[PDB]
């Protein structure tokens, strides 16, 4: 049963269809291309669920036990610059 | 007519522009005439004056020629103020009083200029920031600066993405913005946030007084009705290059203590501001109280931010800017949510000695050989040193004496001793980022102390090098390694001892 | 210098606990030549003399500072045994758990918050290495 | 062996007071090479190292016993610094205020109850002589 | 028929007899026949049986031939008991059943023997001890042993001063005695001390179980109506020579633990006796209580006695015998009066080093020269060593190597090292002294625990080598140097913590 | 004004007349002869007043501030023998 993921990528939401046997870094590659966020190295992005837990991109999309429609977040690490 | 700080600006743009060329960038700027047009509606209220003020504070830190365009006679007064303000930031800035040559335009109030160039109408209503590419939006009548000042930022951001569109990917002009700075959602008619500006800050510490803090000070200077005591903390002074983001530093403030600047800026507010020309650790040492009601953090390193959390304040509002993003995160310590330290926790896990030494030498692949050399304590072979030298991009001859010596002696002198680093990018943000994170840090501190309900998510983020995100909330969960200080029973006892629950 | 910025209720509680867990093993350490001379937040001063080496000479004297301790790792400084002043000239203690290691930029890849809570950087760990390779 | 026969409320109160009056001067003694290693009723263990002599060597280690203290004078025993065992072979401390002097029959003419209450036989007096002629 | 312990007796008499000759003393004893005569009045009561018992316990430890003389048929029974008792002490003792050859005589009861030799009538009434050289005094009818047993002692003392009068100065026979053991004054009709023998001893410790303690145990065995618990403490065993004073040790008890003997002796009393074959310090260590209600001290050195006071008992009764005197002193610690330690405080003051070294070398006159030699640390001259050698009665040649050495080195090895002592009188008391001090120690412990008013003076003393003193009270004041433990605020707090006030 | 002293000497009382300019060891010598207690060295005797305070035998009899009739005590040190 394929899952329809909405990835909020740096505040810009996009939608990626995923098969449960794919590893999660496929949804990451796909969302980062839909939103043209391909400059930064992809490891700079934190894949998190709605409660903000950090998800393993190697773990398979089915292993997360997501429902048919799920909203994830692709967010940068919090910054340090202020001066 | 470029500013004497124009190089710090080029550095800031060289981190966001594809194919940056310095001479080209300067020449692009000199072809521009950025216009600010305003009418009687804009100048007749606090919000409109605020929006015009911050717009010129931002635009004047980049563009060499501005057009200050009053659209009727009611604005002729404000237009001299704005001319003066821009000239205080860049004394050699060009000022036009005609839109003929304008290349981009920002407009406050109700009146359309009839200019041929791309025109953004900016305005506000209380907590709402409003941009429109098509129609005037006007300024409301509240004593809140947050909607007004954020709109100046969106406008300044849109001016930049319009001039430099060829060097920017996925950076379309906003067609409409209507963003509540209370809820960080699209503003709705049903939920109009509280306009009452009577808020007591208690005893609130604002640590770090640089670019972000200046946006916060801008906003706090412009909410009459704030009372309370505010400690501003920073040991440094304003430098010339800082005038590229510090919206409250003109040429006159160069060499001035940042802590002194912050106090002068609030001199007409009802706040009792205390200037500490100290580092945070000196402020904490001298207070000897360790009760901090509210702390707003706008420092520059993760270590400094984590150290604030260690003093265990009741609640923290944290602010930052990076390349593609700016945001603020809120933090109580005993609240089931993330603390400030969670935000900066290191990733990974502690590695075995053999795996760490193999990684720091640039040969993770060689972990098994590294393990053995540390057991047998044997002399490293020649090919091992040729592989570490190659991996690290470093000539062999300096490392040559370590062949045949133990691996520990090699690792000690090349790594712990700093040898290979001898043999071997400061992020400068855009003024409109620093200003808006600062404004957002002010809104958090005010909302928290007004007792309003707090954001569902740990953070709220914005990317001004793109059109506004539609979902600005960013969840972060409590760190779960057990290694963060919000897991530690001693830290939790010290907090509950000071603040209850 | 590291000033105390952590709520000292925290650091002083953990400092006291470290000393408490040192007290049962005070006799065992004396046999190996390790004597706690003075303990007062945030310092612990020890002296070291080889028990097998005769004449029995003071061969090391250290102050272990626990300022901001445990958010920050403790510092180990070799001092003169009588005057308590730092002596000039892995040697120096480039090991995880000790502030002088983590503040070395060459060891930036091994930040202390990876090791916090794990027994590294406690008083026994530092003493046990100093005796072992000493 | 001297067993405790005096009501230990007495002896333990005076032992604690001696330690209390030692604590302010602990730094001063360290300069002269005198370190209180362990204090627990009725013993006080010190170690002695010459600060001017380099190499800086442990040259004396004593246990001062305060059993029945002050009805009876304290005993000073030279022990091994690590093992806490008496070493075999005025030298030995034939001085008034020390139990080994008063229990010598040759010093029967100078009984301790003539010196009680006068500052002889307190902890500072014993330490000050050991450092002075040491 | 002299006892197998007769030599310890000759030692005891050689400390009290002028011109003692051992062979003469033994020959004087063999010319004697000491007689004990008694009638129906004596044997028909507790007091009379007690007086006869202790008389034969004393006389049988010195004289080789006794005459046990029952004066009617009622006494024929007691006379076999007494014969048996004397033979248990000295199996080779001679016993006559005729007064023909008697040289001295003691008489209990109402009947005069018509003997030609000097005759002392001894008896009692409750607390009163009664001797008369002229008339019978009879025994009373109480269950108190103190008057009865003291009279046995006065009689035994008078037998001795009569036989050995030529070798004794100012040692007249008593003509009359009538001494209250309650008040230690001459007994008066108005003040008859309490005859009720119901006394509870609480928990009373009797430390040291030798000669004095045996008189105390004699008395406590013979006051039915004592109840309570009594700890008896001593590590040693009875030796042959001890049978010269230990009134409860016959030949059978030789080698027996003194603590075991004390318990056997009280086996028919209602006391709960606890035997400790330990030293005082071991008893104190094992108890770990440090609450002592009553302690009766009959030890042998001042150091041992002072150590008992250090444990801070509520009250002490101290007993002793010396050459010309025996006595007991009472001691509460917080009572304004002397404590046990006051009694043995050292006399003098601490001397300067130069004065002490000059005295221990036998040259007090040379203090000024001694002072200088210790300053200058110079070599002692030859005449200095010849003077120390002469003063100390010690050959010069051993001391010769110290000439020219420092005075400290000399003083260290000749004094602190014990040299001159290498180059270089145990007081054995009479049985009747040990017995009467013991009886007096019992009376104190019983009176104190009965709650009777206590003696005005610290001590009560008796000299049995002379006629009885008429003023037996001996004042001793609290030591005033400040160096005694009853001056010490810590000792006073420990006492008040345990016992109040 | 001469003082009439009663010295209890080892339980035996005797009477010595004293002039206040004599040192107290004259009354001691005299009492010890009246009672024939001259064997022991005279330093073995403790001259004490009725409250049992120890008196200096060198101090002059007038310096004690005695009344016309006074009772003193000449007593041995307390003994140590008991076994
Ligand atoms: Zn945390
Ligand atoms: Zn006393």
């Amino acid at each position: 049963g394929k899952i329809e993921i909405i990835v909020v990528v740096n505040g810009q939401p996009t939608q990626v269809e995923a098969n449960p046997n794919q590893p999660l870094h496929v949804v990451r590659t796909k969302a980062l291309e839909n939103t043209q966020n391909v400059a930064q190295p992809p490891d700079n992005w934190e894949f998190k669920d709605e409660a903000g837990n950090l998800l393993d991109v190697d773990k398979k999309i089915g292993d997360f036990g997501f429902a048919n429609t799920v909203t994830l977040f692709l967010s940068l690490k919090a910054g340090v610059a202020g001066a | 007519a470029l500013a004497n700080f124009i190089d710090r600006a080029a550095t800031a743009a060289s981190q966001v522009l594809t194919d940056f060329h310095l001479g080209d960038f300067k020449a692009a700027l000199e072809k521009q005439v950025v216009a600010v047009a305003f009418d009687d509606q804009a100048i007749s209220c606090a919000e409109g004056q605020a929006t015009l003020d911050l717009a010129v504070r931002l635009l004047a830190r980049l563009y060499p020629v501005l057009a200050i365009l009053p659209l009727d006679s009611a604005a002729s007064s404000q237009a001299q103020a704005l001319e003066r303000l821009a000239k205080s930031i860049n004394r050699k800035i060009g000022i036009r009083r005609s839109g003929k040559s304008a290349t981009v335009c920002l407009v406050a109030g109700a009146t359309r200029p009839s200019l041929r160039c791309p025109t953004f109408f900016i305005g506000s209503d209380g907590w709402a920031a409003k941009l429109s590419r098509t129609d005037p939006v006007g300024s409301g009548s509240s004593l809140l600066p947050y909607g007004a000042g954020a709109a100046s930022c969106f406008g300044a951001a849109n001016v930049f993405r319009t001039i430099f569109a060829a060097q920017l990917t996925g950076a379309e002009s906003d067609e409409n913005i209507d963003l509540s700075l209370y809820s960080y959602n699209k503003s709705r008619a049903g939920d109009a946030g509280p306009i009452d500006p009577a808020v007591d800050l208690g005893e609130t510490h604002l640590v770090g007084l640089g670019a972000i803090a200046h946006g916060a000070l801008w906003a706090l200077a412009r909410q009459s009705g704030l009372s309370g005591r505010l400690h501003v903390v920073d040991h440094e002074a304003v430098e010339l290059s800082n005038l590229q983001r510090y919206v409250l530093a003109g040429q006159a403030e160069i060499g001035m203590s940042k802590a002194v600047l912050a106090t002068t800026a609030l001199r007409s507010t009802a706040l009792e501001v205390e200037a500490h020309p100290l580092k945070w650790a000196e402020h904490v040492a001298r207070r000897g109280d360790w009760i901090f009601d509210r702390v707003g953090v706008a420092l520059d390193t993760a270590a400094d931010r984590v150290a604030v959390q260690g003093a265990l304040p009741r609640w923290i509002a944290n602010a930052w800017t990076q390349e593609h993003d700016l945001g603020i995160s809120r933090h109580g310590f005993d609240d089931g949510q993330a603390c400030l330290c969670c935000m900066y926790m290191p990733s990974g896990k502690s590695k075995d000695e053999h795996q760490l030494v193999a990684e720091e030498l640039g040969i993770p692949e060689a972990h098994e050989q590294v393990k053995a050399l540390l057991q047998t304590n044997a002399g490293v072979p020649n090919d091992f040193v040729v592989r570490v030298a190659t991996a690290m991009g470093v000539p062999f001859e300096p490392l040559a004496p370590f062949v045949g010596q133990p691996l520990r002696s090699f690792y000690q002198q090349a790594i712990c001793g700093g040898l290979v680093f001898q043999l071997s990018r400061t992020v400068v943000p855009m003024a409109f980022q620093s200003a808006l994170a600062g404004i957002m840090l002010a809104a958090e501190l005010v909302k928290h102390s007004a007792g309003f309900p707090m954001s569902p998510t740990t953070s709220t983020r914005v990317n001004l090098l793109r059109p506004l995100g539609s979902h600005l909330h960013d969840p972060k969960a409590k760190d779960s390694s057990g290694r963060c200080i919000c897991s530690d029973e001693d830290f939790i006892s010290a907090y509950r001892r000071k603040y209850g629950n | 210098p590291e000033l105390q910025t952590v709520d000292p209720e925290v650091s002083r509680a953990k400092f006291d606990r470290e000393i408490s867990r040192f007290r049962p093993y005070a006799d065992a350490y004396r046999m190996q030549g390790c004597f706690l001379i003075e303990e007062s937040f945030p310092s612990a001063f020890f002296i070291f003399a080889s028990p097998k080496v005769k004449p029995r000479v003071i061969g090391a004297a250290i102050e272990i500072d626990f300022t901001n301790y445990d958010l920050r790792p403790p510092s180990v400084v070799f001092v003169d045994p009588f005057t308590r002043q730092p002596i000039a000239r892995s040697p120096f203690l480039c090991m995880a758990g000790v502030r002088e290691y983590h503040d070395n930029p060459a060891h930036s890849g091994d930040p202390w918050l990876l090791h916090r809570g794990s027994g590294e950087g406690c008083l026994a760990f530092i003493l046990d290495k100093i005796i072992k390779y000493g």
